[PDB]
Parts: structure tokens; sequence; C-alpha cells
């Protein structure tokens, strides 16, 4: 099973560096050139540049050329993209992958947040059931990076689930909502509880949301 | 450097229809030694990586149905998919594989056409919780509509808002391929605190009338 695997998601603030790994398993390393694509949020994909690890041949995107350096290390199957003196331009999720269009796989993806904010866990507010349909939700306000999860009742709750994307506020933190409706008729006797988790700060919050 | 356009940004396609998604590159992909157009059509759906479809302009990927087409020769492109499927739901990119740097089109981002949804409205108020911090959130929903676009505008004591909230939208809803949208309205608890009536009103091509959502606060 071919796989490729990167390294996890990074907030570095404007200026500084980062370096992204991808380790190659499943194949040869040595038969397919390793090539990095970026997509900034809502944004289209931009190709980086590739290096071929049998011949070191490494190709930039005149874009790049000179912040970002490619490398292997072929002892551990690995290859490395690094970006430095960091810009707002530089949000985005960087991918690996591999050949041009002959071996169809791509790494997961590593987002990578150029920010000052420091990594904080959301604050959750009860979003109050003011036709038989009644809506509630949580606001998750102020957490900072991405991503969240929410879950409803341990996720025995599903169906009229709407959990919005995050939007970024000018504070450089991020915020949602997690909506769902629901039975007018179950206020009274069925407890409505969203689960907010955010890893990035090890934060979890279950929020019991009352009429 | 090549540079890649496609057209139509956006396609909507009832399900069943022929989707048609066009890509002009600035200089010819027709490679002279193999006589192969060195165009690749991608697909990627939110949050995933890309996904390859066609290479060589029209040589489908092992694994993808024959629904989908790559045709053209040249500078002009063309992906067919007929009989959109709700998994078809993606953006869909084009990428020079001719010269350095490899370049990619814009993309295309396809939706399902269904016959137009109106928006069931909410509005919340900011929680207690949140006003001992001092800003207050207003929240309105709009929720399950067809087509995404959408007019919402908030009013403080009838005086309409301007740069004050953001706006955050689903994705297409991929059984009944309906939108929902949330705009927050962010206000200081102290101008929370000195008006009196909050409203929502949202204009949408299913809905006749404006639809306004509004309460008192304090009530």
């Amino acid at each position: 099973q071919v796989q490729l695997v990167q390294s996890g998601a990074e907030v570095k603030k404007t200026g500084s560096s980062v370096k992204v790994s991808c380790k190659a398993s499943g194949y040869t390393f040595t038969d397919h050139a390793i090539h990095w694509v970026r997509q900034a949020p809502g944004q289209a994909l931009e190709w980086m540049g590739h290096f071929s690890p049998g011949n070191t041949d490494i190709k930039y995107n005149d874009k790049f050329k000179g912040r970002v350096t490619l490398t292997v290390d072929r002892s551990m199957s690995t290859a490395y993209m690094e970006l430095s003196s960091l810009r707002s331009e530089d949000t985005a999720m960087y991918y690996c992958k591999t050949s041009t269009f002959f071996f169809d796989y791509w790494g997961q993806g590593t987002m990578v947040t150029v920010s000052s904010a420091s990594t904080k866990g959301p604050s959750v507010f009860p979003l109050a059931p003011s036709g038989g349909t009644a809506a509630l939700g949580c606001l998750v306000k102020d957490y900072f990076p991405e991503p969240v999860t929410v879950s409803w009742n341990s996720g025995a709750l599903t169906s009229g689930v709407h959990t919005f994307p995050a939007v970024l506020q000018s504070s450089g933190l991020y915020s949602l909502s997690s909506v769902v409706t629901v039975p007018s008729s179950s206020l009274g006797t069925q407890t409505y509880i969203c689960n907010v988790n955010h890893k990035p700060s090890n934060t979890k919050v279950d929020k019991k949301v009352e009429p | 450097d090549i540079v890649m356009t496609q057209s139509p940004d956006s396609l909507a396609v009832s399900l069943g229809e022929r989707a048609t998604i066009n890509c002009k590159s600035s200089q010819s992909l027709l490679n002279s030694g193999d006589q192969k157009n060195y165009l690749t059509w991608y697909q990627q759906k939110p949050g995933q990586p890309p996904k390859l479809l066609i290479y060589w302009a029209s040589t489908r990927e092992s694994g993808v149905p024959d629904r989908f087409s790559g045709s053209g020769s040249g500078t002009d492109f063309t992906l067919t998919i007929s009989s959109l499927q709700a998994e078809d739901v993606a953006v869909y990119y084009c990428q020079n594989d001719y010269s350095y740097p490899l370049t990619f089109g814009q993309g295309t981002k396809v939706e399902i056409k269904r016959t137009v949804a109106a928006p069931s409205v909410f509005i919340f108020p900011p929680s207690d919780e949140q006003l001992k911090s001092g800003t207050a959130s207003v929240v309105c929903l709009l929720n399950n509509f067809y087509p995404r676009e959408a007019k919402v505008q908030w009013k403080v004591d009838n005086a309409l808002q301007s740069g004050n909230s953001q706006e955050s939208v689903t994705e297409q809803d991929s059984k009944d391929s309906t939108y929902s949208l949330s705009s927050t309205l962010t206000l200081s608890k102290a101008d929370y605190e000195k008006h009196k009536v909050y409203a929502c009103e949202v204009t949408h091509q299913g809905l006749s009338s404006p639809v306004t959502k509004s309460f008192n606060r304090g009530e």
C-alpha cells in the first residue's frame, strides 16, 4: 500500500521558517519524483517544485526559488520542504505527491498558519432555542489555530447538524457556530449538549444548551 | 510561464445532466515527440487532496468511470461530465504538464442545481455568559436553501449595519443540494446594551418578500 504521510500542522510567526516532511512508503523511493503543491484557504492549487530522489534533479517555481529548499533523506524515504521568511501568503495547505501523472498519490496535507496568535481553546456559548421545529446551537468563539471539531450528544445526534466553516476574526482568532434543528416537543425532555474539541490546545467542552 | 484559464468559474448542473468545463492554455501543450497534449485534469473535494481524472488530455485514469471525458488539443481543452452525480460535486482543475513551471487553472466549482428552496431563518441573542466579557455576538441562521445567493442585512433600532458582521456558508449538502449560512453581528457590550431592537432581514429568490427575524434585548 503506497502511502505519503506528512508532518503535523505548524504555526509560525511572520519572518520565521517551516520545514514540512513527507514520509514515503509502499514503493521504491527512487522510482518517482516528489512534487510539492500548496493551496491557500479557498484558493487554487499552486505548484512549488519537485525533487527526483534517484538522481537529485531539483526544480523550483521561480515564485518560490531562493525562499524554498527541497531536500530528501533517501535513507529514510523522506522528502522535505523548507520555506523561509514566512509571509501571510504562505498560510496554506502544503501537499507532497508522487510523479507528474503516472503514480497518483498525495500526502494528507500539512496546514501552515502564519500568525502571531497564541494557541487558545474556544469559549463556547449557547445559541438557545427561542412549524414544530426549533433551532439551537453553540457559538465556538476565539480559538487558535484551526481545527475544531463539534459533535452533538457525543455523536448520537447527527441529523440536521450544521457546523459552519470557521471565519478568521480581526483579532487573529477563529470563530464558528454549530447548529441543529430538533422537534419543539423534545425541548423539555431531551438534553442537547455540544461537544467542542480543540486538539491544538487539548481542550474539550461539553456545553448543555437549554431553552 | 503558461497561464491556464478555466471557464466558467462555477457551474450548477441538475442531477443526471451534463457538465462542461473549459480550460485554455496561453501556449500549446502539444508535444512534438509523441503528439500528446500534456494537459491533466484533477478533481478536488473540500479537505481532501486532489485526485487524478484524465491525463494526456483524453486518457482516463484507472478507476475513473467513462462519464468523465477529456477532449481538445493545443490550447483549448474540455472536461465533460455526463450524467452528473452528487459525488461529482467538487472543484475541477486543469494543469499544464508540458513545461515548467507546472501551472494550474484557477478551478471550476461544480454544484448540483435543484429547484429553488427558501431558507428557514432563526435569530439568536447573545448569551448572558458572553455579555460578561465585554463583547456580544448576535447570530442569524439561514437553513437549507438553494441557490446559495442571499442577502442578509442587520438592523439595530432600524439602523442598517455595515462592517460589523461576518458570514459563513456550508458546502452543499450531498443528499438535498442545499446550503445553510450564518451571519454573526459582533458588538461591544456597551453598544448592545444601548440599543433595543435587533433584526436580521433575509432576501432570497425563494422568498416572495424578505423575511425578518427580530428580538428585543432583555425579553
